[PDB]
């Protein structure tokens, strides 16, 4: 099942209703995936969360192995 | 509506 | 098919490689370089403070013509 990344415009991050930080969202991830790293992702943010925070986030995904990303408009 | 991206560096 | 630069600055100003765009203009500037060749990568850059709302704008009309292979360079 996929799994929606939520960040909020204070930055304030959730995967599903869970919430998460940096250090703490692959831990969270990966009870959701089992492992699968072949889990889609789907990106959802408040209209002012900026580049530099996205891409923060995407990185740290990245990293992880985590890189079947859609972004939700 | 998703958009795929690759992230590239 | 060469990539594509596409560049926002953070008074959300737009550039196709060194060419000033528009949301109106994007996708006939970007067919001058792509010859409409729909495979062409897309690279996306942006000045730290653009924002989510202005990404998926640019990401849209990219979408909506066609051109799917984009990737987010930070």
């Amino acid at each position: 099942k996929p799994v929606y990344l939520s960040v909020k415009a204070d930055n304030s991050m959730f995967i599903g209703n869970d919430p998460v930080t940096d250090e703490t969202m692959i831990t969270a991830l990966n009870a959701l995936t089992e492992g699968k790293k072949d889990t889609t992702i789907f990106f959802r943010a408040d209209k002012t969360v900026d580049y530099e925070t996205l891409m923060k986030v995407m990185d740290t995904l990245h990293q992880a192995g985590y890189l079947k990303i859609g972004l939700v408009g | 509506q998703p958009i795929s991206v690759t992230m590239v560096t």
